[PDB]
């Protein structure tokens, strides 16, 4: 595919008309990677018209997919675009990339069948630090800082140690700091994934949010109340109420089969529900500890030998529908113990 | 649209900068005051401190240094504002009339460049050829110090280094050196570098980077005939020169960490240090080449922010949130030890967190009652009109919350105290504070190192002794936050309720908090209802004879039975995180940290909460007060005040439910809370009254006014700019305007009272140049505008 | 994890034809392995992802199963007799290197295997 350098930036709150392409429906985020591939000869004409113009194409967010209508939407950038002339018929593949928020003035749809809108950017506007009016002017060289617990104990106090001159206290502010909030979505990204927050997870606050915003099940509804934000600290703090709102736990590849949920979650372990559990081999899975799961069937027979819970024979347990290894159903040897029968799904086949 | 009067009834006491030098003469010694936009200007005697004149300007004084050139007798004092405005200006007397006139004016903020950590970092070179600002982090600004120089170019060099600690310039060196601690991966250095005039860019300095402390902060210029600079931590204070180091760790540093410096000598071997805890301390040089460094504790002062030397031990405290002491050191005499005696103790009343305008004693005449200082520097303030007399009650523990009960006759006032772990496994008080000097303690019902653990207590003070009767001690790791004194539904007992909320280290949001009600008769206190909710009670209010309580997002309303308890009667769920609660009459304001204003209503007929309308605007929020049924006032970041007018006769349904910003002021101080009422006693021109409490202790007022009164002031602003000379050549329309670091708005529905009141103090030809389209009509309605306050 | 792609099932590069040894291969052979309870975990080839096994094929570098077997036979795949017979050995043998003797699953691979040599010892020779 032929790559493009350039980056093409309209400016804030200012009005611009940028066509709207129908086979796109999907949400758009800011940044992310669309795939394309338009077969039309008059959708490829307009990729034509793009590619010497700004390849800037607007996609909207589509509140009812019925009557078409979409109060917001986002403006994509082609990077990549590629001609091939397959089979007799004019074929071309896209790869799309968000660069702002806007907000749908008016939908005109031309006379030659493509329609256009009435885009008016949605100006991004970044909050620094809430501390920064309040800092005092000797406890300013003190901002700059060089287990885990201890750190962030002392990153409250030091940060914002000028809270008791505001009506509101240290903690209050942390509710509202990216880099504190950053971490709230960072440790149920662990919960989930084995990927270091070095490498996979970007260090920027908004960009950070942004690719949150797709991975964990959001339906348009959620999508748009997440792109009505401008702001970084709006973004996270949102992030956080789906995490604290959708426990609904599935199976990764079913993601519509019922395992189980957040209120059979309970503490066996001194570490909490889930640690690291090492089988014989060496494959180190993070096992939950629940009373009751549904859509589980049992295959083969419980063996006791190397078992991870104290005297606790595993069933290899599997889903019902794609047959993934889900996790087991533990089963009390002794008649004194206590609980009984408990399920120990691991995190891998966890939603 | 809205139309409002903001005027400044008590100016701001907190001092944020104080130097030594020669301003007014060359052969007297004077001190300057800077008090967020105020300038004092003092005479250093032997008794004390005489004053000569105090100026007004219009900017938040951030940097304040004196400097003496070649040519000039007398030293020039450099100001830079919030607002990125240098200005040079020198003392002038004749006969009897007093004007600081200003030799050079210039704006110096840059269209690109991000805010660094630290701030704004204000150093000149010992020589004065040049002035050090570090605005941004990476880049520094060199403005030069010539006759030619009146309109301060400005060049910004490119410094490999973007997080810089601290910068001074260095002493016996040819050309101008800047020595600095940076912050890297590999951890903490210090790095010299030589400015040149010519070819605009750095140079190698007279030292290559040496490692440092893991935690040094301050870096202190050293003069002839010893030289370098000292660079002091939480645990050392180091020495550097080139070859030569010396390092010193001394224990009773390590209690707290030193954030203020200054000099005593003029060769440098005696300095004074200031802590976080107000410990003074004090560094000693021994001798052309340095012996020894010695560090010696003289006592206990206030929590200094910057620290200044007048003359014969007489040492003036700045304090930000404790009061300015004149205190007098004893470093001769070998007989007795080291001690501190104050002499003479201002008034500071910042920072202000709580505010009541209570009637005591005049029944009529308003009186204010203030959640002053903070720490051991924790103490309450009564306001009256005298001139305005101030009644201090020491804390010595950080005051949060106030109320006020006309049955029992005493003030219920929430205090933080903190205490350090036990190693046996408890907690110890610091110092005695009004909580554990109380007459009578109680403890609340339980369930289920070297660390300062945060402890609250609700406080029972008289009305007219001020003496603490009874003290409730609060459960472990648990945060007050709201506390009411009001009767609840048919009861007609008065009761104090608290809205806590449990705090955990490792619960980032609290998903525990409590509901105590309390009575007090008798002359005791006891415990009424305990209500236990999911989540932190951040704000509470009364509703026509029920409490209204917000739980992290959702609004809740209480009734109150004749079981004695607290019963939920409807529960509004809400998209942001409910902070800030105001009601009257039915309407009901929400607000948050994002400065997302949200109004609703109870509807008694469906028995819930309506959403009438919501402005969405991000903005780091901090106080708001209902004005009227559409107009509320607001206050957000960057100093400033904001007032959304709603419109009920809107014909379509998204214009009604839409808020108009139609308020845009830029006040310069910031506020935490706002309270109804004056301070006056009770045919006003003037619409309400809302007093305010800010951080460096300015109060003032607000109040609506008509179409006409405002258009009549407006012109006259317009005018009384153009006769009345700014401090430092700095426009009021670009100071007043709406100050953010992303955009800058001109100010609309509010008129300055500080510009208005003027007009009183200036000359006659200059009040007949203002009302020439009738000189004496107008003073008295100046003076009208002077009465409300 | 990444899942390899599945064996060739019809392939115009290598030879095949229709023998009397691969009818009783598909039709013998296959339907009564394929009837049998123990078959389900060897009528698709053993995944890497759903199972969780990611070292799996890092050893096994000839994986198989019998739905392989299946489409090879149906579609003519095989040419003689012995090209069908390395499939259904390679396949028994890739879960007992792998699963160590003792496992539910094992159990199942020996249990078809017996059944397998039964009906082979009963193989006749090409027409
Ligand atoms: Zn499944």
């Amino acid at each position: 595919m032929e790559e493009f350098h350039g980056r093409t930036l309209h400016d804030d709150d200012s009005c611009q008309v940028i066509p709207v392409l129908p086979q796109v429906m999907m949400i758009l985020i800011p940044g992310q990677t669309l795939p394309l591939q338009l077969f039309h000869p008059q959708e490829v004409s307009m990729v034509r018209n793009l590619i010497q113009k700004d390849r800037t194409f607007a996609v909207l967010a589509y509140s009812n997919v019925q009557e078409r209508e979409a109060q917001f939407g986002t403006t994509a950038e082609i990077y990549a675009y590629r001609e091939e002339q397959d089979f007799g018929i004019e074929i071309v593949k896209v790869k799309a990339i968000g660069r702002q928020r806007f907000k749908v003035l008016e939908l005109r749809t031309q006379s030659d069948g493509i329609q256009q809108a009435k885009v008016q950017i949605l100006p991004e506007c970044v909050l620094p630090s809430t501390m920064s009016a309040v800092q005092l002017e000797s406890l300013n060289k003190c901002q700059i800082f060089p287990c885990s617990y201890k750190w962030w104990q002392k990153y409250q106090k030091r940060k914002f140690h000028c809270a008791n001159l505001t009506s509101w206290p240290r903690w209050l502010y942390s509710l509202y700091d990216a880099e504190t909030l950053m971490d709230r979505i960072k440790k149920q990204l662990r919960e989930w994934d084995e990927n270091l927050k070095d490498d996979s997870l970007p260090s920027n606050p908004i960009d950070f949010s942004y690719r949150v915003a797709a991975c964990l099940p959001i339906d348009d509804v959620l999508r748009i109340q997440l792109l009505k934000i401008g702001s970084a600290i709006q973004r996270l703090r949102c992030e956080l109420d789906i995490m604290n709102k959708c426990t609904s736990l599935c199976c990764k590849q079913c993601q519509e089969t019922e395992i189980t949920t957040k209120n059979e979650i309970f503490s066996l372990s001194l570490c909490g529900p889930m640690a690291a559990y090492v089988n014989p081999h060496g494959y180190v899975h993070e096992t939950l500890t629940v009373y009751k799961a549904c859509n589980l069937n049992l295959i083969g027979r419980p063996s006791t030998e190397h078992s991870w819970f104290p005297g606790y024979a595993w069933t290899v347990a599997q889903c019902k529908i794609c047959a993934s290894h889900i996790g087991w159903k533990f089963t009390a040897t002794k008649k004194d113990m206590s609980p009984q029968k408990f399920w120990g799904l691991t995190r891998s086949a966890l939603l | 649209m809205s139309y409002n009067y903001v005027v400044t009834a008590q100016k701001p006491t907190a001092v944020n900068g104080c130097v030594t030098g020669h301003f007014t003469s060359a052969e007297d010694l004077n001190l300057l005051i800077a008090k967020n936009t105020r300038l004092e200007i003092y005479v250093v005697t032997a008794e004390g401190l005489r004053p000569v004149k105090e100026v007004g300007m219009y900017g938040k004084i951030a940097v304040m240094e004196l400097f003496r050139p070649k040519g000039e007798s007398k030293d020039l004092l450099f100001i830079l504002t919030a607002k990125y405005n240098a200005c040079i200006l020198e003392y002038k007397q004749s006969g009897e009339s007093i004007d600081i006139i200003t030799r050079a004016h210039g704006n110096v903020q840059d269209r690109i460049g991000r805010p660094s950590e630290t701030g704004i970092i204000g150093i000149i070179d010992p020589e004065c050829r040049m002035i050090g600002l570090r605005l941004y982090d990476g880049l520094f600004k060199v403005i030069p110090l010539d006759r030619d120089n009146k309109e301060l170019k400005a060049f910004n060099i490119r410094l490999e280094e973007l997080h810089v600690i601290d910068v001074k310039f260095l002493y016996g060196c040819q050309a101008p050196t800047i020595c600095f601690v940076y912050q890297d991966p590999q951890g903490r250095h210090v790095k010299t570098y030589e400015v040149s005039l010519r070819e605009k860019e750095f140079n190698k300095g007279p030292w290559k980077q040496e490692n440092v402390e893991a935690e040094a902060s301050m870096v202190i210029a050293v003069p002839e005939p010893f030289g370098g600079a000292i660079i002091i931590g939480q645990e050392s204070i180091t020495y550097h020169n080139g070859d030569k180091y010396l390092a010193i760790a001394p224990p009773i540093i390590k209690q707290s960490t030193i954030v203020c410096h200054n000099r005593v000598d003029p060769n440098g071997s005696r300095y004074l240090l200031g802590d976080m805890e107000g410990r003074l301390f004090m560094l000693l040089l021994e001798k052309v080449t340095l012996k020894d460094l010695r560090v010696e504790l003289l006592g206990e002062t206030s929590i200094a922010e910057c620290l200044t030397y007048l003359d014969n031990g007489v040492v003036f405290v700045g304090s930000r949130l404790g009061d300015s002491q004149l205190v007098k050191l004893n470093v001769d005499s070998n007989e007795q030890g080291s001690y501190v005696v104050a002499m003479e103790t201002f008034t500071n009343l910042g920072p202000i967190v709580d505010m009541c305008v209570v009637d005591l004693e005049r029944q009529g005449q308003g009186q204010l009652v203030t959640c002053s200082g903070a720490f051991k520097e924790g103490s309450l303030r009564i306001i009256r009109n005298g001139k305005l007399h101030i009644r201090t009650v020491p804390l010595y523990e950080s005051p949060r919350k106030i109320c006020y009960q006309e049955v029992s006759q005493c003030f219920g006032v929430l205090s933080s105290r903190i205490e350090v772990q036990d190693t046996s496994g408890g907690t110890t008080a610091l110092r005695p504070s009004a909580s554990t000097q109380a007459l009578s303690s109680s403890v609340s019902s339980s369930k289920l190192f070297g660390e300062e653990v945060e402890v609250h207590n609700l406080l029972i003070i008289d009305q007219h002794t001020f003496e603490v009767l009874h003290a409730h001690q609060f459960l472990q790791n648990e945060y007050a936050l709201s506390l009411v004194s009001c009767k609840l539904g048919k009861d007609p007992n008065t009761y104090f309720i608290v809205g806590t909320a449990m705090v955990y280290p490792e619960e980032a949001e609290p998903k525990q908090g409590r509901i105590v009600v309390f009575q007090y008769s008798d002359g005791k206190l006891q415990t009424v209802a305990e209500k236990e909710v999911k989540g932190a009670v951040y704000s509470m209010v009364e509703f026509n004879g029920k409490l209204l309580a917000s739980i992290n997002s959702t609004v809740r309303l209480y009734e109150w039975t004749t079981e004695k308890e607290l019963r939920t009667e409807c529960n509004h769920y809400n998209n942001i995180m409910a902070l800030y609660l105001k009601t009257k009459g039915d309407f009901i304001l929400v607000g948050d940290l994002m400065r997302s204003v949200l109004l609703l209503a109870y509807k008694p007929m469906e028995g819930n909460f309506e959403e009438i309308a919501r402005d969405f605007n991000p903005n780091w929020m901090s106080a708001v007060e209902i004005l009227d049924d559409d107009n509320f006032l607001g206050a957000e970041n960057a100093f400033n005040l904001f007032v959304c007018q709603k419109d009920s006769a809107a014909t379509t349904d998204e214009e009604r439910q839409h808020l108009q910003e139609v308020g845009l002021f830029h006040l310069g101080e910031f506020v935490n809370v706002f309270c109804h009422g004056s301070l006056v006693m009770q045919s006003t021109p003037t619409q309400g009254s809302v007093l305010f409490g800010t951080v460096n202790g300015m109060i003032g007022l607000v109040t609506s006014l008509s179409e006409s009164w405002y258009n009549l002031l407006l012109d006259m602003q317009n005018r009384l700019n153009k006769v009345i000379k700014s401090v430092g050549k700095i426009e009021h329309s670009f100071w007043r305007s709406f100050h953010t670091e992303r955009k800058t708005e001109p100010a609309t529905g509010f008129i300055d009272g500080d510009l208005i009141e003027s007009f009183l103090d200036i000359s006659r030809p200059k009040m007949q140049e203002v009302v020439a389209n009738t000189a004496d009509d107008l003073i008295k309605v100046v003076e009208e505008l002077t009465r409300i306050h | 994890s990444m899942n390899p792609p599945p064996p060739e099932t019809s392939n115009p590069n290598k030879p095949k034809r229709q023998t009397n040894q691969l009818q009783y291969l598909l039709r013998v052979v296959l339907k009564t392995l394929w009837k049998h309870q123990f078959a389900w975990p060897f009528q698709q080839p053993v995944d890497a992802v759903k199972l969780n096994l990611p070292d799996y094929y890092k050893i096994i570098k000839t994986p198989m199963d019998m739905g392989t077997i299946k489409k090879r036979l149906e579609n003519n795949y095989y040419w003689n007799a012995q090209e069908c017979i390395q499939d259904f050995n390679t396949m028994f043998t890739n879960c007992y290197i792998y699963n160590k003797p003792g496992d539910d699953i094992v159990l199942m691979a020996e249990a078809l295997e017996k059944l397998f040599l039964q009906k082979i010892n009963e193989l006749p020779t090409e027409e």
